[PDB]
């Protein structure tokens, strides 16, 4: 029950 | 899907508001950013802070406002903002804005949910309500077709001052000007109409929420 | 970072033309960019996500692009209702304490119609103004396009004080504008006066509106 986080950034 | 803000208005200096963000019509099977955003008078947007809406209830900060700004979940549609140690440089409209959290990554990543926005003034200045005077051309002039009346709201504070005019029923041919500032410091704003000669007088009704004080004033050629 | 910088600073194009607003992102971000539309007095509204996707109702003509610390918000075939200020910014949380939220600086496009001149309007001051001490002229022009010049004069002779312009937003439909000018006197000042005068000056063009206290 938690939001997801958006990846690393690639770069 | 809608918010609305509350709870700003006038503060001095030093002092303390908490502004309310209240949410209508959404669901709690996603979970999302709250966020709100500032935008003093002729600047740009300014981000605050956000906080997620699953139970961990973890928030995010700007540097400049960790230390004087807190960001809470009050309830499942109710987020709240307490501003403290505020200066002039706090002065500005607060936005409350919603967006997707990232989910799969096929979410709507950004702020799609805005509020209208409430308007903080940190000033010494005490409130001070409107005199409203009425626009209508010289009557020395030939009386044409139609006329355009008006009235000049003229030396309050702090900001806004809403215009309507027959009580929201007349809106046509309505301009209604943003507010200017005198150099004393007190704002003032025009609004005009353009109606036809053969019609009623119309009224202007000019609402000051700092001074909780609605003025009407009914004009005529 | 990421600081996000825009340029240029303001546009200007005529109806049906383009134009290009660039974002620079301090350091790299990937797609996570988020475009506004602001207009004078109203919410922020949502173009367009991760850099090129187009939001719910917005128009096609409307292209996000870009990547890392380069990207552009690109309006085609522009109208009226274009006219505003568009923000970028951040929008990213990858862990508790790796998030940005920052928006760019703004770049505002006014949106350049077909030419109107001006009618203008001038409203001696109402009768119960002088006995505060003071008395506020007003003169406004309506529904004018490009931009003009006010000058106010007091028995032939310019003002240059007491005097503040305000402007209402371009014309979502025709891109005109409206402009409140006010001149303000102590009533000693006014009652020693006869013509009070306000002269729109738009290009080769003027119009010209007085009354003669005592005649109102």
């Amino acid at each position: 029950g938690k939001a997801m986080y958006a990846p690393p950034i690639r770069g | 899907q809608s918010l609305e803000e509350s709870g700003g208005g006038p503060v001095k200096p030093g002092g303390t508001l908490t502004l309310t963000c209240k949410a209508s019509g959404i669901d709690f099977s996603s979970f999302y950013y709250m966020c709100w955003v500032r935008q003093a008078p002729g600047k740009g947007l300014e981000w605050i802070a956000c906080i997620v809406t699953d139970i961990t209830g973890e928030s995010y900060y700007a540097t400049w406002a960790k230390g004087r700004f807190a960001i809470s979940k009050t309830s499942s549609t109710t987020v709240t903002l307490q501003m403290t140690s505020l200066t002039a440089a706090d002065t500005a409209t607060y936005f409350c804005a919603r967006g997707d959290t990232y989910g799969y990554g096929d979410t709507v990543y950004a702020l799609n949910l805005w509020g209208p926005g409430t308007l903080v003034t940190v000033s010494s200045g005490q409130p001070k309500a409107p005199s409203v005077f009425p626009l209508a051309p010289c009557c020395g002039d030939t009386p044409s077709s139609t006329v355009t009346l008006g009235c000049l709201v003229k030396g309050y504070l702090p900001e806004p001052v809403t215009v309507t005019w027959n009580s929201g029923t007349l809106t046509n041919g309505v301009r209604t000007f943003p507010s200017v500032r005198q150099s004393s410091g007190l704002y003032s704003l025009s609004s005009v109409v353009s109606v036809t000669s053969s019609s009623q007088p119309v009224t202007c009704n000019v609402a000051h929420p700092a001074t909780n004080t609605k003025v009407d004033k009914t004009v005529a050629p | 970072g990421p600081v996000l910088t825009q340029t240029p600073p303001s546009a200007s194009e005529p109806v049906g033309g383009t134009v290009t607003i660039k974002c620079q992102a301090s350091q790299a971000i990937d797609e996570y960019l988020g475009w506004y539309q602001q207009k004078p007095g109203q919410r922020p509204k949502l173009l367009m996500y991760y850099a090129s996707t187009l939001a719910s109702g917005v128009p096609s003509r409307f292209k996000g692009s870009g990547s890392g610390t380069q990207f552009t918000l690109t309006i085609s075939d522009l109208e009226c209702a274009d006219a505003a200020t568009y923000y970028c910014q951040n929008y990213y949380v990858g862990s508790s304490t790796n998030y940005a939220f920052t928006f760019g600086g703004g770049t505002e496009v006014v949106v350049k119609g077909d030419p109107v001149a001006p009618t203008v309007l001038i409203f001696p001051p109402a009768a119960d103004q002088v006995a505060t001490g003071t008395v506020t002229i007003v003169c406004v022009a309506n529904k004018y396009f490009p931009d003009v010049t006010v000058t106010w004069e007091v028995d032939g002779t310019t003002q240059t004080t007491g005097i503040e312009n305000s402007k209402t937003p371009q014309n979502s439909a025709d891109c005109t504008y409206n402009l409140s000018s006010t001149l303000t006197l102590t009533s000693t000042q006014y009652n020693s006066h006869k013509e009070y005068t306000c002269k729109v000056t738009q290009g080769t063009t003027s119009v010209v509106q007085s009354f003669n206290r005592g005649d109102c």
